[PDB]
RNA sequence: GCUGCAGUUAAAAAGCUCGUAGUUGGAUCUUGUGGAGGGUUCCCCGCCCCUUGCCUCUCGGCGCCGGCCCGAAGCGUUUACUUUGAAAAAAUUAGAGUGUUCAAAGCAGGCCCGAGCCGCCUGGAUACCGCAGCUAGGAAUAAUGGAAUAGGACCGCGGUUCUAUUUUGUUGGUUUUCGGAACUGAGGCCAUGAUUAAGAGGGACGGCCGGGGGCAUUCGUAUUGCGCCGCUAGAGGUGAAAUUCUUGGACCGGCGCAAGACGGACCAGAGCGAAAGCAUUUGCCAAGAAUGUUUUCAUUAAUCAAGAACGAAAGUCGGAGGUUCGAAGACGAUCAGAUACCGUCGUAGUUCCGACCAUAAACGAUGCCGACUGGCGAUGCGGCGGCGUUAUUCCCAUGACCCGCCGGGCAGCUUCCGGGAAACCAAAGUCUUUGGGUUCCGGGGGGAGUAUGGUUGCAAAGCUGAAACUUAAAGGAAUUGACGGAAGGGCACCACC
């Protein structure tokens, strides 16, 4: 199961088989795209994109209003941002590990698991790096990790 | 199991009281929800287990709560689901 | 992981036979195990099989009878040239007389007896009795 | 079963096996040839030697007997060897210092019967044999 | 022990986790009809769109009546696999033939005629030859391939540049033309190009949960010491004693103060942590599991030489502290002896801060990941469903109790699931009907974790690790006896009172 935890857990979303508006809804395809470009604007996020749109908005998801994921909108505007936000945030929470472990040399516990999302970091740099998704040169250190959240 | 029992046409409830992903179709437990208290007279439509605080643009300015799991409405009525 | 598919079904469907049941659910449904199943039912060891669809991979549901003993699967998937054969077929069979090891070629999958008909060789996949 | 089935293995195998074979006893003498400096054969099934001194050897419980070896130095490594005299009154026999022919029990390595510290008995004397010297066909040559 | 072994207790899973190499890895991209070969549909030509994908052609044949048609020429993105050919010294081996007197062998030999035939007939096969390389057919299986910041299609045109040497009979000066090649713009034509989201993983989001960790802070009683007050003779201690303590007074009772140590009862086959481990208050600092979700990414995974973090107690080095207990040591008893068990005193240590040390019955003596296969009642956490009591503000905020359902977690009970030598175990099950993936490790008992060299450490030692020689038993589970300064009953003047 989990892949530094010894747990084990399902919680997965489970989507259902149809799949056609349905029915009921509105906002064209069109109607959709403006919807989401305004919210890029603010910081939010694909992920937080969608969540904010399924909530409050007629849609089920923008897969089926559009031909194309909430990314893939984005991306061929050239609006996208220039690292997944998935390694920014394994990135965004290590920072401050360092931090505490700086102030605390005695939590040998967050010493311990600064181990796990460090090596977390370079196994999923070298899914992006191989597939041409980031320049094959670059590398995680400390000073690197300090700019590029920044 | 009396270990011989059906497998190809399930109960109604009965046998799709199971977990969602251990049905022989993988559906949702979740609807949608079509509202119109007074607070905001407009027809909203709001998913059950809303995450986030939905607004109101009338007098009122809040319509949910996210709590662990399907979310608490409020003092305005505004329910369908429809259909699913 | 699930490394080999075909490898976790027949297990089921060995276990369900002999606690005597007649209807059983495998997953996650592979095309290499539909046209298994398609042999071992000409033979008759089992009945029709209803195919559900989904779109993560489907599932499948069978149905069986007590004629069925045993099928096996071998893994990893060894090179048969026809001369091989025999002492294949020696150590995996209870018998000459019947039993039927399975195997792909490029005419297709088949039993062994068919294949020494088309005089083709290939990967051994499994067996059943 | 508890292990490696793969395809592309054949290297994981053949050296795992290479490796865990030394933990046999009899493999680990036979290839590293300690066997061979230790003894005092060359692996030879026999040897010649010259007479040192007879001697008693007292026998391990519950039998009771004096079992009457000699002890040999031989020829070829100038090392000793004790070594056992068969049949009743063939002990006489053999005379000191005179030559004499050893060879093995007949178990390979290892201490025979209730006798400990011998590994090694006698067959013939000068040119002739035990058995001969023994029944009455043939006489000492001297 | 690849086919084909074993690791709870018999020899045996690294203390624990991370991690590169290595090995292994989800699903998904075409079916029917006449003729021919075989049944009663089904397995060489074609047909629906495809059918050995195409063209372009031009040179050397086949045609039919200048004109037209179809074989050979480039090939279908690349490999493994499989099938057919080629090419493989003899002897040996398998094996055909042959009456060696039979045989082991050997390669021979057999026929008709008085010689008068001047001769006749016949053999000296065939198979096999790991690989790798060479050749041709198949397209399932397993890898690999393409247009998503567009270029595929057509004589579509422009802009720009280079070049080919043929022909006007030939040879020279010039200029276009034709062919090849290279580069640029704007426009048509494509259904104009994205498989799903694994009861795989990662990531976001929401409300919670826990003696998880770090830092700061707060509190309780006891113990010991000190001061003061009161009463008077013994007090400590043991099986029985004694050392020891005591009218400058102990022990005991009362009151206040100081020091250090420590978190009771509550506290449980309960919880959290990778393991080692983790219980007074309150706050701060970072971290994590499970559950919920019609959110996001789209195979990003599994296990692991090298290498890396943490790792009880004791011990070592440098500082602080030192109540309590206490190796060492000094005494008192018990004992023939008593360097012990027991009593008194007591150093190191025990505590904290900074460096080392890497070991334990670090034990579930039981690797990790995945699938399948009985029943039943509980408990901790999240979510959901419900006839009701219950809290408050009078009334579905969310609290407590009751009932049921769905996840994952620590465990239990039950049996002809099945297994095991048995003890036992829903896993140690799905194993002679043996193959899901992968790491580590074992080979009779001693010699020996010794010898030796390497490496790490200030020290103590840790890791890595033989042989000579010796021996027929060592060891596991279970059963019957005997025995017990084991437990429960009963009995005797050869036992006692």
């Amino acid at each position: 199961g989990r892949m530094h935890a010894p747990g084990k857990g399902l919680s997965q979303s489970a989507l259902p088989y149809r799949r056609s508006v349905p029915t009921w809804l509105k906002l064209t395809s069109d109607d959709v795209k403006e919807q989401i470009y305004k919210l890029a604007k603010k910081g939010l996020t694909p992920s937080q994109i969608g969540v904010i749109l399924r909530d409050s908005h007629g849609v089920a998801q923008v897969r089926f209003v559009t031909g194309n994921k909430i990314l893939r909108i984005l991306k061929s505007k050239g609006l996208a941002p220039d690292l997944p936000e998935d390694l920014y945030h394994l990135i965004k929470k290590a920072v401050a590990v360092r931090k505490h472990l700086e102030r605390n040399r005695k939590d040998k516990d967050a010493k311990f698991r600064l181990i796990l999302i460090e090596s977390r970091i370079h196994r999923l740099a070298r899914y992006y790096k191989t597939k041409r998704v980031l320049p094959p040169n670059w590398k995680y250190e400390s000073s690197t990790a300090s700019a590029l959240v920044a | 199991m009396p270990l011989a029992k059906d497998l190809l046409h399930p109960s109604p409830e009965e046998e799709k009281r199971k977990h969602k992903k251990k049905r022989l179709v993988q559906s949702p437990n979740s609807y949608f929800m079509d509202v119109k208290c007074p607070g905001c007279y407009k027809i909203t439509t709001v998913f059950s287990h809303a995450q986030t605080v939905v607004l109101c643009v009338g007098c009122s300015t809040v319509l949910c709560q996210p709590t662990g799991g399907k979310a608490r409405l409020t003092e305005g009525c505004s329910f369908r689901r429809k259909q699913h | 992981v699930r490394m080999n598919v075909l490898a976790d079904a027949l297990k089921s469907i060995n276990n369900a036979e002999k606690r005597g049941k007649r209807q059983v659910l495998i997953r996650p449904c592979s095309k290499v195990i539909v046209r298994f199943l398609t042999v071992m039912m000409k033979h008759g060891y089992i009945g029709e099989f209803e195919i559900i669809d989904d779109h993560r991979a489907g599932k499948i549901v069978v149905n069986l009878t007590g004629r069925l003993n045993k099928c096996g699967v071998i893994s990893p998937r060894f090179d048969v040239q026809l001369k091989d054969l025999e002492k294949w077929q020696n150590n995996l069979l209870p018998s000459r007389q019947f039993g039927f090891i399975v195997l792909t070629t490029s005419a297709g999958i088949m039993d062994h007896e068919e294949a020494r008909r088309k005089h083709t060789g290939g990967k051994i996949l499994g067996f059943f009795f | 079963m508890g292990k490696c089935r793969g395809l592309r293995t054949a290297r994981k195998l053949r050296s795992h096996r290479r490796d865990q074979k030394w933990h046999d006893k009899q493999y680990k003498k036979a290839h590293l040839g300690t066997a061979l400096k230790a003894n005092p054969f060359g692996g030879a099934s026999h040897a010649k030697g010259i007479v040192l001194e007879k001697v008693g050897v007292e026998a391990k419980q519950p039998n009771s007997a004096i079992r009457k070896c000699v002890r040999v130095q031989l020829i070829k490594n100038g090392k000793k060897i004790t070594a056992f005299v068969p049949n009743d009154g063939c002990l006489n026999f053999i005379e000191e210092n005179d030559e004499v022919l050893v060879a093995g029990f007949g178990r390979k390595g290892h201490a025979v019967g209730d006798i400990p510290g011998v590994r090694f008995k006698v067959v013939k004397v000068a040119n002739v044999s035990l058995l001969a010297l023994y029944k009455g066909k043939k006489e000492r040559p001297r």
